[PDB]
């Protein structure tokens, strides 16, 4: 980065010190982004590694948020290089700590599957108490791949066992073995209830998976039920994540023809005319998978329907070559005339401030 | 063996939380302004002649998160709720951040203290003593104080009264 | 038996391949790409002379240098090896700069030291002949000397294994 200062990074577990330009401008995800490429690929489970803020003169341990601008968190002035270190995501406990075999107990293989059971069958009262003798709830079931919070995502009026786990010292942003967060997996299940708990609890709704893609990317692809969707858009949520072919929200939507997800995306400053590696933008994808209906929505909210893609193709030539020959006299038939701008602006939550500066 | 107090630190955005408990916790007062994601110090102090181990948690004035906020109410055995002399906003808001601790720990009487802070920008004020304790008299006759960190006035009677408090 | 401990710095040019031979010995891979290094330090057990050793290797930078660093592990190092390109005759010029400069921060003539030929697989791009560097190893009174290749693992292990070596003599 531009701006970027020079941080000394050691991974205990690899017993390594690393010396590494990071962006404070830039969000922490960037920063860990340059910490992995530097590793060679040497961590196991490397998702749930995180940079983590050692405890100095009173002030506690704790882990840097992905979502977070680096800058948000300032560096100690006691080192003459300010010094970062990189650590699999367990559950921070406080300075007293429990009976050293008390531990090994607790977290042995049946206990944690017991455990896991629990939170299954949405069992909060006996789940609080193991979160109170200590057992570290960031760990992962071996056949589910599936951490306890992101089983918890999946019950319904789960918000009970969410604050629980929580509390007990369960990570918002721990993946599952697939590099899904809790997050992720509440816009899946299209679980409304789990999704606004993790947000009130402190989760950003941009966590990113193993390929970068974000909940609201994931909607997209899903479609169902809009509602998740809205919610992660009025969270503040990101717009224009892009897959390796430069597909955005819009793109997946109009493939699957996922109509409520489009209005929501376009609503809320998708951009219409943005296009992937082909150069094809929502409209094109519209013609070439006869979404006849999200075509309408986008020619609708004034999407422009000359644009060429890299084979010189526009939308309606695209609908031909396909075979889809309705479509395509909708997109000629369609005038300025019957373009609507949207009525009025979208409403935000007041959850967290926005990364950046504010004058 | 000694007596563990979990204490909160609540306010809006710039009343000076963190300063407070920097000043307290590290001695230390710093002029420049990082907003607070979330903190916890831990401080070994000597009150009523028996040592107490103080954590404390410092909260993000900017930020609000419900469920998170609560959490920090449930877990808190004692609640410093600051305002700034010199911004009427921030004792504006304070009045329904004390119905809330009520209300999420389900009793009337809850170790409290209402902190008037940047007692030392007199020139700056906007917000009267005579406010601040009419307003704690409101509170059940809750206890009140005017503290600057920058002037290491009151800093220590915060957490010192928390603690009374939380014993009795 | 007692585990030494050993503080092993890496010195050279830029391009040299003194992260490639570190990492080649600390992880058994060597890496085509090319990142300029800061400073970074890997710790690694080994077994030199029957003994279990402890080594903390320093990875220094050719390119962009810091003062404050070179200064700080010059005078905590125990051993130092001066890492040369047989390709590129610039970096075996630098080297003589480099060891006057260690002699001068210790304080004393004897100093555990190697001179390392790196990319000794690339023949046909070679610029320094082998004597050239024995005839400089020889004037750094008898300062023991290897060619070596990160890529294809010949000599990395030797290294490290002489400076350890040196440091219990
Ligand atoms: N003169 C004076 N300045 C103060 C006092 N307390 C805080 N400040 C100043 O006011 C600013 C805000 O301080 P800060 O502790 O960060 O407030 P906060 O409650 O932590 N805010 P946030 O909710 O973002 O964490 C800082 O620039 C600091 O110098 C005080 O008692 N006196
Ligand atoms: N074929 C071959 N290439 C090598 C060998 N050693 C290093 N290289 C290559 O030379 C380039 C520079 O490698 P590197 O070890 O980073 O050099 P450096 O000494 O670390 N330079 P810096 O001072 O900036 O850290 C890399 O592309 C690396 O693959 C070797 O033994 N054989």
């Amino acid at each position: 980065g531009a701006s970027a200062v020079v941080v000394r990074v050691g991974i205990p577990d690899l017993q390594q010190t690393k010396c590494l330009r990071l962006d404070p401008t830039a969000p922490v995800w960037a920063a860990k982004q340059r910490v992995l490429c530097a590793l060679n690929h040497s961590l196991q489970d490397a998702l749930n590694y995180g940079l983590f803020q050692p405890p100095s003169r009173g002030r506690a341990g704790k882990f840097l948020d992905e979502e977070r601008l680096l800058q948000d968190y300032p560096p100690n002035l006691d080192t003459p290089l300010p010094y970062l270190e990189f650590r699999y995501k367990r559950r921070v406990y406080a300075q007293n700590l429990i009976d050293d075999k008390q531990f090994a107990k607790l977290h042995t293989k049946a206990n944690l599957k017991k455990f896991m059971d629990y939170v299954q069958l949405h069992s909060t009262d006996k789940v609080a108490r193991l979160l109170d003798k200590g057992l570290d709830p960031n760990f992962h079931d071996p056949d589910s791949g599936e951490c306890p919070l992101s089983l918890a995502a999946q019950l319904d009026n789960a918000t009970d066992l969410l604050k629980v786990l929580r509390n007990g010292g369960a990570h918002l942003d721990f993946r599952t073995r697939d590099g899904l967060t809790a997050v992720h997996c509440a816009t899946r299940q299209r679980n409304a209830g789990a999704l606004t708990t993790l947000l009130d609890l402190g989760a950003s709704p941009d966590y990113k998976d193993s390929r970068g893609l974000t909940p609201l990317y994931h909607s997209a692809l899903g479609g169902g039920d809009a509602r998740c969707c809205e919610l992660l858009l009025h969270d503040h949520a990101q717009l224009g994540t892009t897959d390796e072919n430069g597909w955005q929200e819009i793109h997946q939507a109009c493939r699957f023809g996922h109509v409520q997800h489009l209005e929501h995306l376009l609503f809320y400053g998708a951009n219409m005319g943005a296009q992937n590696a082909s150069g094809n933008t929502a409209l094109h994808i519209c013609a070439l998978y006869n979404q006849e209906s999200c075509a309408r929505v986008l020619l609708y909210r004034g999407a422009n329907k000359d644009v060429r893609n890299y084979n010189s193709q526009t939308a309606f030539q695209v609908a031909i070559i396909a075979g889809n020959f309705e479509l395509a006299e909708v997109i000629k038939t369609h005038k300025d005339s019957d373009v609507v701008p949207f009525r009025e602006t979208p409403s935000y939550a007041k959850r967290r401030r926005l990364a950046g500066p504010s004058g | 063996h000694m007596r563990e107090y979990k204490l909160v630190v609540l306010g809006s955005g710039g009343v000076g939380k963190s300063a407070l408990t920097v000043q307290f916790v590290q001695g230390i007062f710093v002029e420049k302004y990082d907003p607070t994601i979330e903190d916890s110090y831990r401080k070994q102090v000597e009150v009523d002649a028996q040592q107490c181990m103080l954590e404390i948690l410092d909260t993000a004035g900017t930020e609000q998160f419900t469920a998170m906020r609560d959490l920090y109410m449930k877990n808190g055995q004692g609640f410093a709720l600051v305002y700034s002399i010199t911004a009427q906003s921030t004792f504006n808001d304070l009045q329904d951040l004390r119905e809330q601790i009520l209300r999420v720990k389900d009793t009337d009487d809850v170790p409290m203290i209402l902190v008037g802070n940047k007692c030392d920008l007199e020139d700056e004020r906007v917000v009267g003593k005579e406010q601040g304790q009419n307003l704690a008299r409101q509170w059940n006759n809750c206890a009140f104080l005017e503290s600057s960190a920058k002037s290491k006035i009151n800093v220590n009677e915060i957490f010192y009264d928390l603690v009374r408090q939380i014993n009795r």
